[PDB]
């Protein structure tokens, strides 16, 4: 859970991310720079919105750094392709502005947007919502009836659709207008990588709380074992150093 | 290892009970098809959609595997009109127990024209690259997946510069790095490097003996690549070996070390334990004094 350096050592791949981070930090006039991946820096306000955020961005901008003007990425981006095979995202000036402000998003069952569930810096939480465009999409803890997404389905009679991704509870439908033909529309259900659709339960408790932790327990129960026969040997050791020290 | 695998999921167990070439999942994919081939009777429209009815065109046996990268979402679709027949297909797939996740998108069955969005360019689409069955899961996967503005470049420099172009009607660009991983390009500008899955969910025309067998010499090809790899750090093995050689030999100098301090500690022994022995003969110096 930690979005600091420690996170970088769960997947071989991020030691190039690992790397270019390092390098970053060591050079002053780079951090001020190039900030930290929003992997990093951007954080959701619980568990429940962390795993939202990571379905909408995908792992390759989740892992890229932030270019905050275009000065530094003509001639200080060459020595970080080079050596680091990582994906490199420059800010532009494209407007940030929701079509819809959040008074009619709460009135469809949304609580918010994506872009307020979640903290961080100001720079690479604004290129967020430019590359995913997390700040078109509500966000709601809640699941909406079925009803109120053929509702959202509907688009509007100028013909343009009101929002071309929803997120209610936990299920994330795509909104995708045919552009040809009767201009026919269609939704696109994913389920976000997660658990399962539980409010507040038992949470799946078939024989344990979790299904790694206890694998995680059960190598600190090994670890644990280990350091009592390092304990016990070290206590036989000095017990011969005892029966040396009466024969001295 | 997997690549390994990679050169047995060709010829183990293929078109009977391959679980990773063509059964994606338990073995319930033949359960599932027999089950709505017989259960047809109470469904309003037959649900036989997508990965099976989709089959790669001749001459780009090398796009397979970014045309599943890209359209994986599809791949593992069904064709289901009604709502009602919507969850009649859902308590039919928890009843005859699949434990993968297939991804279900409502649609109705209709042909129409899309060669006004279709990409502009001299070099070939997916939709040139597909060959399908029926005209409505083509124009299923056009409504979806947008397989007409989608092109097929193999350079990388070629396919960057060609949407850095501004093209009509293009939205993304295909490119082929290697036989393990692909370029998929969006705008010119962003770049994204995306792994090609294991497990195929792509029909080839092409048999498994002739026309496949060169496609799997090219597999053969990548476990050289990993060879490389794997000779590459025998460089930096050597390193680490001449460390360690480096760090017995000091283990070495530090027991020879250890030999010369106990003998240093034997000849002060040995210097030490005649001192005051029998030496004190002062009977001649008393007569002298």
């Amino acid at each position: 859970t930690t979005d600091k350096i420690g996170i970088l050592n769960q997947d071989q791949d991020l030691k190039e991310v690992r790397d270019a981070v390092l390098m970053v930090r060591e050079h002053p006039e780079m951090k001020d720079k190039i900030l930290e991946p929003p992997i990093m820096t951007v954080s959701a306000i619980n568990a429940q919105f962390a795993a939202y955020l990571a379905q909408c961005v995908d792992y390759n901008t989740s892992k890229a750094l932030t270019v905050v003007d275009s000065d530094s990425y003509k001639l200080f981006a060459n020595p970080i392709l080079d050596k680091f095979k990582v994906n490199l995202r420059e800010l532009s000036s494209a407007d940030t502005t929701p079509p819809v402000p959040a008074e009619t998003v709460r009135d469809l069952g949304f609580e918010g947007y994506l872009s307020d569930f979640i903290t961080g810096d100001k720079r690479v939480m604004k290129m967020l919502c430019q590359t995913s465009k997390i700040h078109t999409i509500p966000v709601s803890r809640r699941e909406l009836t079925p009803a109120q997404i053929k509702k959202l389905i509907t688009p509007r009679p100028n013909g343009k659709i009101l929002f071309k991704r929803i997120i209610h509870g936990n299920r994330l439908v795509d909104i995708k207008q045919s552009a040809y033909g009767s201009k026919q529309v269609f939704p696109t259900d994913v389920s976000i990588k997660q658990t399962n659709f539980y409010q507040g339960s038992i949470m799946s408790n078939e024989q344990k709380i979790r299904i790694e932790n206890e694998i995680i327990n059960l190598k600190n129960e090994y670890n644990d074992r280990k350091s009592t026969l390092d304990a016990l040997s070290n206590q036989k050791s000095g017990y011969r150093h005892e029966l040396s020290e009466l024969a001295s | 290892s997997r690549s390994i695998q990679n050169k047995k999921v060709e010829l183990q167990n293929i078109a009977k009970g391959n679980d990773t070439f063509l059964m994606n999942f338990d073995r319930n994919m033949d359960r599932l098809l027999r089950t709505i081939e017989q259960r047809k009777n109470e469904f309003e429209t037959p649900a036989i959609g997508l990965g099976s009815l989709v089959t790669i065109r001749k001459g780009f046996e090398k796009w397979t595997r970014s045309i599943q990268r890209a359209i994986s979402s599809s791949l593992n679709a069904f064709v289901v009109s009604n709502p009602k027949d919507n969850r009649l297909f859902r308590d039919i797939m928890r009843s005859c127990g699949i434990r993968s996740n297939i991804p279900i998108v409502t649609y109705c069955l209709s042909q129409f024209d899309y060669s006004k969005g279709r990409a502009h360019g001299n070099y070939p689409t997916i939709v040139d690259a597909l060959e399908f069955s029926k005209p409505e899961i083509e124009c299923l996967f056009v409504d979806l997946s947008r397989i007409e503005r989608i092109v097929l470049i193999e350079d990388k420099n070629e396919a960057r510069n060609f949407l850095q172009r501004n093209p009509v009607n293009v939205n993304m660009a295909l490119s082929l790095r290697d036989r393990r991983s692909g370029f998929q390009l969006s705008g010119g500008y962003r770049l994204d490097t995306v792994t090609y899955q294991d497990k195929i969910r792509l029909k080839v025309n092409s048999s498994s003996d002739n026309g496949t067998q060169y496609l799997k010499d090219l597999i053969e090809q990548e476990t050289k690549e990993l060879q490389n790899i794997r000779d590459r750090y025998e460089e930096k093995l050597s390193e680490v070996r001449s460390r360690l050689k480096e760090i017995d030999g000091r283990l070495k100098s530090t027991k020879n070390e250890m030999r010369k301090t106990n003998f240093r500690m034997t000849e002060l022994k040995m210097n030490v334990g005649k001192v005051v022995d029998t030496g004190i003969l002062n009977s001649k110096i008393n007569e002298r004094k």
